[PDB]
């Protein structure tokens, strides 16, 4: 019964850098340790086996070395094909255990969020339902914060948010945002707001409209 | 030439039972340790049960007695009985050949199973129009909110493929419900508000469920 | 009346590989078993089919010893009806076994700092060992279609691997020495009973 | 370690029944259990050992059958005195000797 | 007449230290092997310690170490020792006598008990 | 109280053959081997072989390969250990010891040593016949002034003798000085004692000299010149 | 096969202090099959340490053993007085051999010798034999140098020394060296000389006698 830990989680790089990947084991687990990649949607490959030894067809810049409970994996140039998450396998006696994995991926420069607001549409309020938008538009960072102030009220549930894969054009991501209230709840207010933060902005930047218009 | 395809996957209810099932190219099953790892969406990796070359049968504790692996040699096949299914069994399935301290190098495909009970239902589409509240930067955005669908997936696209440049389909969201939902927004410039057609195409496939719902800014 | 020689199996320089391991016919002689009731408290002592406190009063045509040289976690392999790579390919034991199991750590003798590559196991084989059947064979194991014709490469393998003892390990993958004292009672003149 | 289990948890019958309850092993012990009998605040007694056996002086309606991981024991008359929990016991690998949960024979 | 008196159970601080004895009678106390055996509610009987009749001890993995098992063949007596206690040592401590048929090892004779308390 | 008692001294010579024995006592003789050992005077250890006193398995050294064996006697627990050939380089002590390098039984390599030894058999081997001591008076100078004066036990043949002074009487300050082989193969010792320079000619100093292989017990007695 | 050496040769300490001794072997030798021994004086040796580390039967815990590989030490923490003996190491990793062995003796001040001098008796020289015993009482350390001048000049072949062992209350030793000519030689000149050069002095001293 081992647990292995990957100490970086979606840590980012750039194109000609280096990069260091760690794997804790919480018992001691002698040198017997593998090093997978995969891309989005496709299998993953093998990298490293007994935690230092290259898989064929593999190319030279992967190195691997460790041992009992330290392991590392590191990368000495970045190429536009090297963007992945990797993972740290193990063995031992019938139990097989992962890591949860490294996220790979570009870095640039940070650029400022674009901000819109939706209310909802005719057709939805004649179903029985009311959902308001909130679209943040090619931020960078992938980490960005979003309120639904309702008039006062900082709700803690019936909202849902969903970010792109970052754009291989440009390296930068978006992120929209929902709120599920019943034509019921949706009728009682007047001003519906959506507060981003996020690094790009120098002061917290409300876009809102007013029902009644 | 070396490979592993897969096929046994589908919708389910939960409680019910199916068989996954692996065929190999090259690669003799009855002679290798043959592995079954499954990848919940957006999670990770994750061991199911491993075959022995001598019969020996492994099991992760989370499918002790649910789970049932086995082999065929006359097809050179690998096989994985599901029973008792629960919400949590849904994921990508994958049989891998473990050369075990050389770890795991032949990889399949890739199986999908989702397990809900929900029904195989059209979208909702409704319109998410721009506005004075969307008119920024000489770029505004309006995109088609689809809703309450099952199961995926939905191709949506705008002016039949025609516009293509600067739009983003965001994955599908699961709803409490046990139905799916995503959007799909484009920022075509604010220069053209009213004077170009605005439509998208909307694709569900298990149920041929096509809709050409047109954005347009409201009043 | 000659004693059994208890004391050179347990006290031996060199222990075998498990899946070459060792053994030893003890017959024709006294068995004094204080030598297992003052063992020290580091050991590891079991036995199937019949009580520790009644060995001084039974007797027995043969008792075989059986000793190698294990990791920390495949001892519990060491047993009837038990499953796995060195209950399959290396070490099988019977499921109505009668005799008893001691096992303990060594990692004084036989770790290095620049690793001991002299102990190892039997990695890839195509069934399961009979009980009491050893396996001394160095073939390449094809995995794959072709025939190897005896060369290493892709689908063609080594059986065998190594352990490769370290000081540095967890106890779960330092070394133990592990001996089997199995009891026979066939119609015999019942050689080995002991006072 | 190997894990003994008992059915039923529990089994009501009148005087004069004929009353059967089974042990189960997680791995083939061969013949190697042993029948206890408890009465509530007093010691457990052996009834039968090596599962067919019958102790020195035993109520002779008490029988054991049984091998390998199934065993069987069989009261032939129930009577009034015979109400007690019972328990078997493995005695195949030594020394660490495991009881299983045992049965509530309750007199309807 | 075999017959089996333990005694020495009693309320006790945990982490404390007891001896409990049983005294024998009815047979002789120098050819049979002895146990103490424990009762809870909760999960049942449950072997607790051996000894036999060549000063050998034994005990399983919750209580190596901290139990010993001692006998005084003159006197008919037998006692064990506790150290360091636990809050699941509460049970009824039983002394049984052991005996085998060949291979076959059962208890025929238990005593009576001693209710033991750790608070 | 395991023991091994041994023969006793040899006093051989050159291309002769010695048999020393080794009576094993206290211990189970048949679970045990046997370790010969030997020890030149003034030199170091060094091995001889090795026998299992159950299945009669020998190891013999390298430097000995042929010119020794050794047997056992399970009925009396006894070893023998016969040396051929005697050069004379091979006058040495020799050990007999209970060994645990080795196995009797299976005849593998054990973790232990050479636990318990004997008593050791010196076997002195030289070509030369039995003597006695010439015992010759050594004064003190003719300054009479604390000096020393001894006796010169010389020439004599076997190995010891002893030499006391007045019975035992004035150990305080007795120098018995090891004994040298000579060129012409034979000993001589010499025995010192320091006296007060103001009691020289007052007491009576004389030296017993017991040579017991001649059977001498000469009081010698030495005066000032 | 495996030759081991054993340093330091020598080894002179006080009643107290701590005692490291090395043995060092040419080849790799297991942990399990090395040993040490311990041999007084005029009796036989007795084993200490087995398995490099393992204490044998009977042995005081002041003596320890470590090392690995081609490197072990034995460990000394309280030097009594009986543990001042000779001391070996031996191998049975492959084949059996001992080492040289390193005594252990007892550290002092430097003393200086008593030399004396004795003229050859009469007795003796109405035998064909002569001989000059020179002496050398209680002295420390053991080094000392000693020569034989025949009216000028030193000799050869004609010397034969014998050293005790340290004496059980001063732990000194005594050298007796003896020379052996011919009477005819010994006729032949006049003035004998002992010239003794030691540590415990600043100068040679020279004790000498002529004929009667
Ligand atoms: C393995 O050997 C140890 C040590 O044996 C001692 O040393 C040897 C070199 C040899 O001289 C033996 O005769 C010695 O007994 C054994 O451990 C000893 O066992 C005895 C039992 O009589 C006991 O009195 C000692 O205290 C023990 N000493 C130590 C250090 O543990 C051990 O018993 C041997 N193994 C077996 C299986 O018998």
């Amino acid at each position: 019964d081992i647990q292995l830990t990957q100490s970086p989680s979606f840590l980012s790089a750039s194109v000609g850098d280096r990069v260091t990947i760690t794997c804790r084991a919480s018992q001691g687990i002698s040198s017997d340790l593998a090093w997978y990649q995969q891309k989005p949607g496709k299998a993953p490959n093998l990298l490293i086996y007994a935690a230092s030894t290259l898989q064929s067809g593999v190319p030279s810049r992967f190195s691997g070395s460790g041992s009992g409970t330290e392991f590392t994996l590191t990368i000495s140039s970045l190429q536009p094909e090297d963007f992945a998450t990797y993972y740290c396998q193990q063995l031992n006696s019938d139990l097989y255990t992962f890591g949860q994995g490294t996220k790979l991926e570009i870095k640039r420069t940070v650029a400022a969020p674009s901000v819109f607001i939706f209310p909802p549409s005719d057709e939805q309020l004649k179903s029985g339902t009311a959902s308001v938008v909130c679209l943040l538009n090619n931020f960078y960072p992938r980490e960005a914060k979003v309120q639904w102030k309702v008039d006062n009220a900082l709700q803690s549930g019936n909202s849902q948010e969903s970010v792109t894969e970052q754009d291989s054009k440009d390296s930068t991501y978006s992120l929209s945002s929902t709120l599920t209230l019943s034509k019921a709840d949706y009728e009682k207010h007047k001003v519906y707001a959506c507060e981003v933060t996020h690094q790009g902005l120098s002061s917290p930047v409300t876009k809102s409209f007013n029902r009644g218009e | 030439e070396v490979q592993l395809v897969e096929s046994g996957g589908g919708l389910i209810q939960p409680g019910g039972s199916l068989r996954l099932s692996c065929a190999a190219s090259g690669i003799i099953v009855s002679s290798n340790y043959m592995t079954w790892v499954r990848q919940a969406p957006g999670k990770g990796l994750e061991w199911v049960s491993v075959i022995y070359s001598g019969g020996s049968t492994f099991y992760a504790d989370s499918v002790k007695g649910r789970f049932t692996i086995s082999r065929d040699n006359s097809k050179n096949t690998l096989y994985l009985q599901m029973s008792s299914l629960r919400a949590e069994d849904t994921a990508v399935y994958y049989c891998a050949r473990d050369l075990g301290p050389y770890g795991m190098d032949v990889w399949g495909q890739g199986t999908t199973v989702t397990v809900s009970s929900a029904s195989t239902k059209g979208p909702s589409v409704f319109p998410l129009a721009p506005s004075s509240k969307s008119t920024s930067g000489g770029t505004a955005a309006l995109g088609c909110l689809v809703k309450d669908y099952f199961p995926e997936p939905v191709t949506v696209s705008w002016n039949s493929g025609a516009l293509t440049s600067g739009v983003h389909t965001f994955p599908a969201v699961l709803q409490s419900s046990g139905l799916y939902s995503l959007s799909s927004v484009v920022t075509v410039p604010s220069s053209s508000l009213g004077t170009q057609t605005y439509i998208c195409n909307v694709n569900h496939k298990p149920s041929n469920t096509k809709v050409d719902k047109k954005v347009e800014p409201k009043s | 009346t000659n004693l059994c020689p208890f004391d050179e199996v347990f006290n031996a320089t060199r222990f075998a590989s498990v899946y070459a391991w060792n053994r030893k016919r003890i017959s024709n002689c006294v068995a004094d078993y204080s030598v297992l009731y003052n063992l020290a408290p580091f050991f590891t002592f079991k036995c199937y089919g019949v009580s520790p406190t009644k060995l001084n009063d039974l007797c027995f045509t043969n008792v075989y010893a059986d000793s190698f040289v294990i990791r920390g976690d495949e001892v519990r392999q060491i047993a009837p009806g038990q499953t796995g790579n060195i209950a399959d390919y290396n070490y099988k034991l019977p499921d109505d076994f009668t005799g008893c199991v001691i096992a303990w750590n060594s990692n004084k003798l036989d770790s290095k700092v620049s690793g001991n590559y002299n102990y190892l196991y039997r990695l890839f084989r195509k069934s399961n060992l009979k009980p009491f059947e050893r396996d001394i064979s160095t073939e390449i194991y094809q995995a794959g279609n072709k025939p190897c014709n005896g060369v290493a490469g892709f689908n063609c393998y080594f059986p065998l691997r190594s352990y490769s003892f370290r000081p540095t390990y967890g106890v779960g993958h330092q070394p133990y020495r592990v001996v089997v004292l199995s009891f026979e009672l066939l119609h015999a003149p019942a050689t080995v009973c002991g006072p």
